[PDB]
C-alpha cells in the first residue's frame, strides 16, 4: 500500500459494476411468458405467435447479460485473481442446483419401477408398450458423446502449449459431435411406438431425457460462443474462463447420460 | 435402422381393425391439445402411431 | 434520467433492501386484510358475510398463506436485513454478483401479479396451500386459475435460489484482512445456513409442482391413479421442500436475537461455537425428517417408528440456544427498551408454541390431532409470534441507523402491548377447540364450537389496531424525527457504566463488537475506500 | 360422542386405543409443564433481581459441566417418552381374529357404506348412502351439520375392521371418539380396526379437503347390542 | 447530497402536496385491494 | 487493421463518456428491435389480462 | 356368527389393495381349470367379496369380457 | 491511451496500462493482453510486490497515548478491530480513529493514531 502513486488506483480487488438495464427486462419478459402460456393453454389468445416473441425476448437478454459481462472483461478489463474465483463458485454452485432436478426425477422412476400399481398389470414396460432396443442408436449417441468428452481435452491443452490451429479444429469437431446426438435423439423421437401420454412409463421417459435435450442445446450454443471468441483473439494461455465452465458442464453431462441408459434404456425387470 | 426401415412402411395401409389392441391407460385424452387438433402430439408419425376410435 | 440509474438500474446492495422493505409491507397489509375476512366468518355458525359461497373462503385462505410465506417474510428476513447487514458485517463495499441481486429483486413484482390475477380469472384457486394433485385436476379447477398460481412459485423459487447463490460466493472470498471463517458474527451464519438449504430444497418444489403442471394440461398422469401412478408421490415431493422451508423463515430470527441480547445486556453471548454448531444440527436434521406431515396415508409400522425417533432429537440443539440466552441474559445489566420488550416476548411464545410439536410428533398422538385446529395453534404460536415479533425487533433496532430519524418511544411500547394482548387471545382457544374435535378448513361448523370462536375473532380487531399504530409510528419516525432523540434516553445504544463519567461519556459514546454501529448513520454510498483491519 | 359447547378438553373413550392416546398424552405434559415452570421461573429471577444493575459480570461465557447438563438431561425424558409410545404404536391393533368388515367408500359429498359379508348366492349385499340433513328439513331436536339419514349400526364386544378408499378425491374417515383418522385416497384400501365396548352414538367429521361441500359430510355409528343387530339386518 | 433524506426513494420535506395524502393512499389500497377481489367474485357468482 | 483491434477498443471502452451498452457504433442494431419488440410484448399481455378477468374469450 | 378373513402373514401391512387383485387373480386361475363347481374356489370368491369394493369387480368384469385386460390368468 | 509502463514506478493510473499487441498466428500472452487492475497485479507479482496486502494488525507492543500505533490509511478514518496484546485475550471491540482524535480502546486500552499517505 506504499507505492508510490497508489491513490490513483482501486484499493481493493473486486469489481464494482456500472449501472445496467437488464434485470428490469428479464422481469419484464418472464411476466409476459408466465402469462401468455397461462393463457394460451386455456382459449383467451387463439393466436400462437405472443409465446414465440416471449421466448425469443427472454433468450435475447440473456444474450445482452453476456455480451456486458464480456466487454468487461476483455476490453475494461476488470477481472483480477479473486474474481475469478468468484466466477468459479458461482458455476459451481449453478452445475449442483442443476443436478438435483434429475434427482427427484430419478426417485420419480424408482417410486414407481419398484412397486408398480394394480391397474397396469403388476409389471415394467406394460402390455402393449414396446420399449427402445438398446443395442442400437442408443450406443452411438454414448460413444459420440465419449468422443467429445475427448476431443475438448486436445483443445485445452492445446492453448497452454501455444498452438492455435489445434484449438479451433477440436473446438469444430466437438461442436459437430454434439449436433449429431441432438439429431440422432430426434430420430429416436419419431421412430417410437409410445408417446408421453400412453402410460406412467411414456410421461417419465420423456420427461427425464428431455430436459437433457434443453440442457444439450446450451452446449452447442456455449461452444459456438467459444469458437468464435478464439477465432477473434480474445483468449491468452492463462486467461480463459468461458472455456473452463464449458469444459466443467459436459462432463456433467456425460456423467448424467450414463445414469440415463442403465436405469432407463436397459434396465426394465 | 434401415432393415427396420421397411416393416414400418407397411404399417400404414393397415385397417383400424388389424392395427394392436389398445388397453385401458392407453391414450390419455382428457385435456384437448392446444395445437392443431387435439388428438396428435409435437411428434407424431402416422406410419408406427395410431388412435383408434 | 438520475432517478432511473439509481432506483429502477441499481447495483448498490443497500438500495435494494428498502424496496424490499416497501414490497414486504404491502404484501403483508394484503394478507392481513384477508385474514380479517377469514376470522369475520368464523365468528357464530350460520352464513354471515360470504353469502353462500364456499369458494371465495378457500381462496382466501390460499392467497393468505401465499402472500406471508413467500411475500412478506422472506423479503424481509432476505431483502431488508441480508442484502444490507451482511456486506457491513463482513466488510465488503457490496455483493458479489450485484445485477443478480437486481434481477432477485424484481422478479417478485410479476409474481404479485399473477397470484392476484389468480383470484378474478374464474371460480379461483381453492386448493389449499398444499396443491394436492386429485383435487388440483381439471374436474374441480378447471381453469386459469391453478396454472397461474404455480407460476407465482417459480419466479419466488428463482428470486430465492438467486440471492442464496449470492450469499454464500460473498461470504467466502469478500471478508476483510483478519478475519477467518470462525470470527464471523451470528447474523452472517444464519444466512450461510438458510443459503444451504434454499439450494438443496428448491429443485424438489420445482419438479413436483411442473409435473402437476404436465399432469393438468398435458394429459401425462404422473399422479393419476388410472393410468399407474400415486398421488402420494406429490406429497413426498412437495414436503421435502416443506419441512426445509419451515426452517429458512426462523433460523434468520434467532441471530437477530442474539444481538439485542448481547447489546442491550451488556454481555457477549454465552458459547458462541456451541451456537453455530447447534445451528448446523438444526439445518441438518431439517432434511432427515418430512414424513410426519403424512401418518394417515398408511405407511408402515417400521416407517413411523423411524419418524418419531428423528423429530424429537430435533429438540436437543434449540435447547441449547435457549438456555444460552439466559445464560446470556442472567448476570448482566437489563434495561428494557423496545428491542428488549420484543426480545423477552419471543424466549417464552416460541417455547410455547415449539412443546407442542413434541406432543404431535408421535405417530400415536397424531391420530388425533391431524387435521385439527391443533395443529393451527401450534404454527400460529411460531410464525405469527416468532418470525412477525424478530422482525419488528429487528426494525427497531437497525432503522435509526439506516434511516438516521428516530422515533417515538410510548407508542411503540403501545402498538407491543396491543399485540401482545390481542394475539394471545386469537391463537390460544384454538387449542381447546382442537382437543374438542373441530376439523380444518371449513367455513360453517356445529354450534358446540360457537364460543370460543367469539373469542377468537376479538383478537385480530385488536391486531389491526396495532397495525394501524405501526402505521402511524412510521409516519411519526419520518416526520419531524430530528426532533425525537432528546425525548426519551432510548435513542442512547449503549448506556453509561457505573464508573463512566458523563464527560467521558460524550468523547468516547459507541462501544461495539460490530462495523455496523460505529458507521454514520446515514450509511455512505461507496462505505469502505481503504480497507478494514482485524488483528 | 357429541361435542360440547365451552370444551377444554377431549371427547369421551369408547375403545382401548383412545384410552391409551389419551393415558400417553397425560404422561407428555407432566415433562412439558416441568420445561415450562424451569424456564418461566428464570426469567423471573432475571427479570427480578438482574434489571438495572451496577455490576456486569461480563467475564462468565465459557461453562463445561453446565453444557452437559442442558444436553443430557433432556435425552432422558426422550427415552421415557419413547418407551410407551413404541409399546402403544406396536401392541394396540388387530392381532387376532377380527369379526366383520365394513367398506366405507366416499364419493364427492356423500358416504356410500357396504357390508361386504351376509352374501347371498346371486350377490344380494346390503348397502345403502349416506348423506346430510338440510337445515329447512331438520326434525325437533336433530343436530346441525352431524346428523344423517342412515347410520352405521354395529353390534358391541366385536372387532370391526373398516376398509376406506374412495373414487373421486381424498378424504378422511374420522370418529373422534373411537380413535379412527385414516385417509381415502382413490386407488388403494387402507385398514382400520375398531373394538367398542358400550352403547350409545358417536358422531365425526371428514378432514381432507374436497370441494365445496367439504362441511356437510358427517359420521355417525350407532352401537347395538347383537339382538338388535340381527333384527336390523333382516330388515334392510 | 449524503444526508438524513437521501437514501428514500420518496421526497418527503418541501413538497406541493402534504406526504399524508401518498401515505394514507399506500395503506389505502393495501387493505382496499382484496374486499374488492371479493366484491367482483361474490357478484360473478349471483349472490348480492 | 489487423486482426488485433484488441489493443485498439480498450483505448475506446475507457475514456468514453457513453455507457458500454451504447458505446460502439453497432448498439443500434440491437436495441432498437429489442425495446421495440418488448413494448409490444408487454403491451398485449397486460390486455389479454384484463380482457379475460371480464368473461371474453376468443 | 360373524366370521370374516383372518390375518394372512404374507400381507401383514395396511394397505390391502394387494390382496384384493390375488384373490381375483387366483380366483379366476382355479376356475379356468378344476371346473366352475369346486369347493376351495369359494375360499377366494368369500375373499374378494369382503375386502373389494364392487365397482373395480364390474369394471373388471367388462375389461375380461372385452377381452383387454392386464394380467397374469393364463397360468 | 499513452507510454506503456514496464516496471510498476512507472505507473500514475489507468493511462499507463494498455500494452503492445500480440501477432497473427499466436496464442497471446498475459503481458500482450490485459488493461485494468489485472495488468497492475500482473506487474506486481513479477517483482515480488503484493499490491493488496493481507496483513493483519499490530500485535506485539500496547498503546500508551505518548507512543502510539500508527495506523495507515488514505482517507481521514479507518476501521480498526482490536482483539488484545497476545492477539486473543481482548474480545471484538471496533474503533474508528481520526486525524482530529485518537481512540483508545474502554477494555485493554491501547491509543491508536492515524498516518495520512
Ligand atoms: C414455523 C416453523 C416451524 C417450527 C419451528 C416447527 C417446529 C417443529 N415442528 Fe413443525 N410445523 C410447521 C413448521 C414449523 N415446525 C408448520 C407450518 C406446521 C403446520 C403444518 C401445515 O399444515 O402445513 C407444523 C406442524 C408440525 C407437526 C404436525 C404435523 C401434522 O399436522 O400432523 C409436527 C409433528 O411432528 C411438527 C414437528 C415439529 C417439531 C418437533 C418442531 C420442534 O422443532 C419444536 C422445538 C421446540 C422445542 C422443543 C423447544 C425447546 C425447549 C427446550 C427447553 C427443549 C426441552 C426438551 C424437551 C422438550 C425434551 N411440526
Ligand atoms: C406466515 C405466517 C402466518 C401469519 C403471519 C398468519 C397470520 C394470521 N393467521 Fe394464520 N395462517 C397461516 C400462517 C400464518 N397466519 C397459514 C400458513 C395459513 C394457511 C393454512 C391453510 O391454508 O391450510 C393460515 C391460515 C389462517 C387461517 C385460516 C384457517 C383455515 O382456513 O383453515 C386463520 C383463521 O383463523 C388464521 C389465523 C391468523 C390470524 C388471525 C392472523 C393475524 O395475525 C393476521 C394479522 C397480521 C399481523 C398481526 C402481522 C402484520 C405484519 C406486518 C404488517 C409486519 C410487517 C413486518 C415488518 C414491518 C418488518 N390463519
Ligand atoms: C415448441 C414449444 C417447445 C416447448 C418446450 C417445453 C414444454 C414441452 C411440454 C411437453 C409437450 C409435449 O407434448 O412434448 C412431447 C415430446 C415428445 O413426445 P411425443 O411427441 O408424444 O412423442 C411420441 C412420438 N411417437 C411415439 C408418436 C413417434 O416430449 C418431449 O420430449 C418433451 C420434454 C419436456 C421435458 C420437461 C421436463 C419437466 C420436468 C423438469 C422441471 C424442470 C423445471
Ligand atoms: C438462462 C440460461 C442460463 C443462463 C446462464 C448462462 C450460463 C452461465 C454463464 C457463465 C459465464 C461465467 C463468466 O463470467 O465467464 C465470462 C465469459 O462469459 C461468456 O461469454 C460465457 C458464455 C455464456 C453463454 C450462455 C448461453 C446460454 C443461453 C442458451 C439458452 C438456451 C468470462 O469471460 P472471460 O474472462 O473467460 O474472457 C476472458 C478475457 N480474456
Ligand atoms: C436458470 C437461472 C440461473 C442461471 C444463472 C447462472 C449464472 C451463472 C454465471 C454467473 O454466476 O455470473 C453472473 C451472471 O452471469 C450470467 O450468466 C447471467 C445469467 C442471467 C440469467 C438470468 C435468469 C434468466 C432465466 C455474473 O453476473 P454479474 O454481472 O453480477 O457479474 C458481475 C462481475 N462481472
Ligand atoms: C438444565 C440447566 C439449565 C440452566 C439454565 C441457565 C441457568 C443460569 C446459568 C448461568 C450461567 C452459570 C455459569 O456460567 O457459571 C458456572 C457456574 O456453575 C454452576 O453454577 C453449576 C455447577 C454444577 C454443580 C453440579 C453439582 C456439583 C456438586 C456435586 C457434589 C457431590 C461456571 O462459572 P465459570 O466457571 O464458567 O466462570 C468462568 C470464569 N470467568
Ligand atoms: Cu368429503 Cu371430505
Ligand atoms: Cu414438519
Ligand atoms: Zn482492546
Amino acid at each position: 500500500m506504499r507505492i508510490q502513486n497508489r491513490e490513483n488506483l482501486q484499493l481493493f480487488p473486486f469489481h464494482l459494476v456500472t449501472n445496467s438495464p437488464w434485470p428490469l427486462t428479464t422481469s419484464l419478459a418472464l411476466m409476459s411468458l408466465a402469462l401468455t402460456l397461462g393463457l394460451t393453454m386455456h382459449g383467451y389468445i387463439g393466436n400462437h405467435l405472443w409465446l414465440f416473441l416471449a421466448i425469443s425476448l427472454v433468450l435475447s437478454s440473456i444474450f445482452l447479460w453476456v455480451r456486458d459481462v464480456v466487454i468487461e472483461g476483455t476490453y475494461l478489463g476488470d477481472h483480477t485473481i479473486a474474481v475469478r474465483k468468484g466466477l468459479n463458485i458461482g458455476f459451481m454452485l449453478f452445475v449442483l442446483s442443476e443436478i438435483l432436478i434429475f434427482a427427484a426425477l430419478f426417485w420419480s422412476y424408482f417410486h414407481s419401477a419398484m412397486g408398480p400399481t394394480i391397474e397396469i398389470g403388476c409389471q415394467w414396460p406394460p402390455v402393449g408398450i414396446t420399449s427402445i432396443k438398446p443395442t442400437e442408436l442408443p450406443l452411438l449417441n454414448t460413444i459420440i458423446l465419449l468422443a467429445s468428452g475427448a476431443t475438448v481435452t486436445w483443445a485445452h491443452h492445446s492453448i497452454l502449449y501455444k498452438d492455435r490451429q489445434g484449438t479451433l479444429v477440436g473446438l469444430f469437431i466437438t461442436t459437430l459431435l454434439i449436433i449429431l446426438f441432438v439429431g440422432c435423439q430426434v430420430l429416436e423421437y419419431t421412430w417410437a411406438t409410445f408417446t408421453i401420454a400412453d402410460s406412467v412409463f411414456g410421461s417419465i421417459f420423456y420427461a427425464g431425457t428431455g430436459l437433457h435435450f434443453i440442457h444439450m442445446v446450451m452446449l452447442i450454443v456455449m461452444l459456438a460462443i467459444c469458437y468464435a471468441r478464439m477465432y477473434f483473439y480474445h483468449f491468452t494461455s492463462n486467461h480463459h474462463l468461458g472455456l473452463e465452465t464449458t469444459i466443467l458442464y459436459l462432463h456433467v453431462l456425460d456423467i448424467i447420460w450414463l445414469f440415463l441408459y442403465i436405469v432407463f434404456y436397459w434396465w426394465g425387470c | 435402422e434401415a432393415e427396420h426401415a421397411e416393416h414400418r412402411a407397411h404399417n400404414r395401409h393397415l385397417s383400424d381393425e388389424e392395427w394392436p389392441k389398445a388397453y385401458p391407460y392407453q391414450n390419455v385424452r382428457r385435456v384437448d391439445f392446444f395445437w392443431g387438433d387435439g388428438d396428435k402430439t409435437l411428434f407424431w408419425n402416422p406410419d408406427v402411431n395410431r388412435h383408434v376410435k | 434520467m438520475n432517478y432511473i440509474n439509481r432506483w429502477l438500474f441499481s447495483t448498490n446492495a443497500k438500495d435494494i433492501a428498502v424496496l424490499y422493505f416497501i414490497f414486504a409491507l404491502f404484501c403483508g397489509l394484503l394478507g392481513s386484510i384477508m385474514s380479517l375476512i377469514l376470522r369475520l366468518e368464523l365468528s357464530a355458525p350460520g352464513n354471515q358475510i360470504l353469502m353462500g359461497n364456499h369458494q371465495l373462503f378457500n381462496v382466501v385462505a390460499t392467497a393468505h398463506a401465499v402472500l406471508m410465506v413467500f411475500f412478506l417474510v422472506m423479503p424481509a428476513a432476505i431483502g431488508f436485513f441480508g442484502n444490507y447487514l451482511l456486506p457491513l458485517m463482513i466488510g465488503a463495499s457490496d455483493m458479489s454478483f450485484a445485477r443478480l441481486n437486481n434481477i432477485s429483486f424484481w422478479l417478485l413484482p410479476p409474481a404479485l401479479v399473477s397470484l392476484l390475477a389468480s383470484a378474478l380469472i374464474e371460480n379461483g384457486a381453492g386448493t389449499g396451500w398444499t396443491v394436492y394433485p386429485p383435487l388440483a385436476g381439471v374436474q374441480s379447477h378447471s381453469g386459469p386459475s391453478v396454472d397461474l398460481a404455480i407460476f407465482a412459485l417459480h419466479l419466488t423459487s428463482i428470486s430465492s435460489l438467486l440471492g442464496a447463490i449470492n450469499f454464500i460466493t460473498t461470504t467466502l472470498n469478500m471478508r476483510t484482512i483478519g478475519m477467518t471463517m470462525s470470527k464471523l458474527p451470528l447474523f452472517v451464519w444464519a444466512v450461510v445456513f438458510t443459503s444451504i438449504l434454499l439450494l438443496l430444497s428448491l429443485p424438489v418444489l420445482s419438479a413436483g409442482v411442473t409435473l402437476l403442471l404436465l399432469d393438468r394440461n398435458f394429459n401425462t398422469s404422473f399422479f393419476e391413479p388410472a393410468g399407474g401412478g400415486d398421488p402420494i408421490l406429490y406429497q413426498h415431493l412437495f414436503w421435502f421442500f416443506g419441512h426445509p422451508e419451515v426452517y429458512i423463515l426462523i433460523i434468520p430470527g434467532f441471530g437477530i436475537i442474539s444481538h439485542i441480547v448481547s447489546t442491550y445486556s451488556k454481555k457477549p453471548v454465552f458459547g458462541a461455537i456451541g451456537m453455530v454448531y447447534a445451528m448446523g444440527s438444526i439445518g441438518f436434521l431439517g432434511l432427515l425428517v418430512w414424513s410426519h406431515h403424512m401418518y394417515t396415508v398408511g405407511l408402515d409400522v417400521d416407517s413411523r417408528a423411524y419418524f418419531t425417533s428423528a423429530t424429537m432429537v430435533i429438540a436437543v440443539p434449540t435447547g441449547i440456544k435457549i438456555f444460552s440466552w439466559l445464560a446470556t441474559l442472567y448476570g448482566g445489566s437489563i434495561r428494557y427498551t423496545t428491542p428488549m420488550l420484543y426480545a423477552f416476548a419471543f424466549l417464552f411464545l416460541f417455547t410455547v408454541g415449539g412443546l407442542s410439536g413434541v406432543v404431535l410428533s408421535n405417530a400415536s398422538l397424531d391420530i388425533a390431532f391431524h387435521d385439527t385446529y391443533y395443529v393451527i395453534g401450534h404454527f400460529h404460536y411460531v410464525l405469527s409470534l416468532g418470525a412477525v415479533f424478530s422482525l419488528f425487533a429487528g426494525y427497531y433496532y437497525w432503522s435509526p441507523l439506516i434511516t438516521g430519524l428516530y422515533y417515538n418511544n410510548n407508542l411503540a411500547n403501545i402498538q407491543f402491548w396491543l399485540l401482545f394482548i390481542g394475539t394471545n387471545v386469537t391463537f390460544f382457544p384454538m387449542h381447546f377447540l382442537g382437543l374438542n374435535g373441530m376439523p380444518r378448513r371449513i367455513p360453517d361448523y356445529p354450534d358446540a364450537f360457537a364460543g370460543w370462536n367469539a373469542i377468537s375473532s376479538f383478537g385480530s380487531l385488536i391486531s389491526i389496531i396495532s397495525v394501524i399504530l405501526f402505521a402511524y409510528v412510521i409516519y411519526d419516525q419520518l416526520v419531524n424525527g430530528l426532533t425525537n432523540k432528546q425525548l426519551s434516553t432510548n435513542s442512547l445504544f449503549k448506556n453509561p457504566d457505573f464508573i463512566e463519567s458523563n464527560i467521558i461519556f460524550n468523547d468516547n459514546s459507541i462501544k461495539s463488537s460490530s462495523i455496523d454501529f460505529l458507521l454514520t448513520s446515514p450509511p455512505l454510498p461507496h462505505t469502505f475506500n481503504t480497507p478494514a483491519i482485524q488483528s | 360422542d357429541v361435542p360440547t359447547p365451552w370444551g377444554i378438553f377431549f371427547q369421551d373413550s369408547a375403545t382401548p386405543n383412545m384410552e391409551g392416546i389419551i393415558e400417553l398424552h397425560n404422561n407428555i405434559m407432566f415433562y412439558l409443564v416441568l420445561i415450562l415452570t424451569f424456564v418461566s421461573y428464570i426469567l423471573y429471577t432475571i427479570i427480578y433481581n438482574y434489571s438495572n444493575a451496577t455490576i456486569v459480570h461480563k467475564y462468565m461465557n465459557h461453562g463445561q459441566l453446565i453444557e452437559i447438563v442442558w444436553t443430557t438431561l433432556p435425552a432422558v425424558i426422550l427415552l421415557i417418552i419413547a418407551f410407551p409410545s413404541f409399546i402403544l404404536l406396536y401392541l394396540c391393533d388387530e392381532v387376532i381374529s377380527p369379526a366383520m368388515t365394513i367398506k366405507a367408500i366416499g364419493l364427492q359429498w356423500y358416504w356410500k357404506y357396504e357390508y361386504s359379508d351376509f352374501i347371498n348366492d346371486d350377490g344380494e349385499i346390503v348397502e345403502f348412502e349416506s348423506y346430510v340433513i338440510p337445515e329447512e328439513l331438520l326434525e325437533d331436536g336433530q343436530l346441525r351439520l352431524l346428523d344423517v339419514d342412515a347410520s352405521v349400526v354395529v353390534p358391541v364386544d366385536t372387532h370391526i375392521r373398516f376398509i376406506v378408499s374412495s373414487a373421486d378425491v381424498i378424504h378422511d374417515f374420522c370418529v373422534p371418539a373411537l380413535g379412527v383418522k385414516v385417509d381415502a385416497s382413490p386407488g388403494r384400501l387402507n385398514q382400520t380396526s375398531a373394538l367398542i365396548q358400550r352403547e350409545g352414538v358417536y358422531y365425526g367429521q371428514c378432514s381432507e379437503l374436497c370441494g365445496v361441500m367439504h362441511s356437510a359430510m358427517p359420521i355417525k355409528i350407532e352401537a347395538v347390542s347383537l339382538y338388535e343387530f340381527i333384527n336390523w339386518l333382516d330388515e334392510q | 447530497d449524503v444526508g438524513p433524506y437521501s437514501n428514500l426513494p420518496f421526497k418527503v420535506k418541501n413538497r406541493r402536496v402534504p406526504y399524508a395524502v401518498p401515505h394514507f393512499l399506500f395503506f389505502a389500497i393495501g387493505m382496499g385491494i382484496p374486499f374488492f377481489a371479493c366484491y367482483v367474485q361474490l357478484k360473478r357468482s349471483g349472490s348480492i | 487493421t489487423a486482426t488485433e483491434k484488441i489493443i485498439e477498443l480498450q483505448k475506446f471502452y475507457q475514456s468514453t463518456n457513453k455507457p458500454i451498452y451504447a458505446a460502439h457504433p453497432r448498439s443500434k442494431y440491437y436495441l432498437i428491435p429489442y425495446f421495440g419488440l418488448l413494448g409490444v410484448s408487454v403491451a398485449a399481455t397486460l390486455f389479454y389480462t384484463g380482457r379475460a378477468c371480464f368473461g371474453i374469450k376468443d | 356368527e360373524l366370521k370374516t378373513v383372518g390375518f394372512d402373514a404374507r400381507f401383514p401391512q395396511q394397505n390391502q389393495t394387494k390382496h384384493c387383485y390375488q384373490s381375483y387373480l387366483d380366483y379366476h386361475k382355479c376356475i379356468t381349470v378344476k371346473g366352475e363347481d369346486f369347493a376351495p374356489c369359494k375360499v377366494f370368491w368369500k375373499t374378494y367379496n369382503s375386502l373389494c369394493p364392487s365397482a373395480w369387480v364390474e369394471e373388471w368384469d367388462e375389461q375380461r369380457e372385452k377381452g383387454i385386460f392386464p394380467g397374469n390368468l393364463k397360468v | 491511451q499513452f507510454k506503456t509502463a514496464t516496471s510498476i514506478a512507472e505507473v500514475e493510473g489507468l493511462e499507463n496500462l494498455v500494452g503492445p499487441g500480440a501477432k497473427t498466428g499466436t496464442v497471446p500472452t498475459d503481458l500482450e493482453q490485459a488493461t485494468g487492475l489485472e495488468r497492475y497485479e500482473l506487474l506486481g507479482k513479477l517483482e515480488g510486490i503484493e499490491v493488496f496486502d493481507e496483513t493483519p494488525l499490530e500485535a506485539v507492543r500496547k498503546g500508551t497515548m505518548k507512543d502510539p500505533i500508527l495506523i495507515d490509511s488514505y482517507d481521514d478514518y479507518r476501521y480498526v478491530g482490536c482483539t488484545g496484546v497476545p492477539a486473543d485475550s481482548h474480545n471484538i471491540e471496533w474503533l474508528k480513529p481520526t486525524t482530529e482524535k485518537n481512540a483508545r480502546c474502554w477494555e485493554c486500552g491501547s491509543v491508536y493514531k492515524l498516518n495520512f499517505l
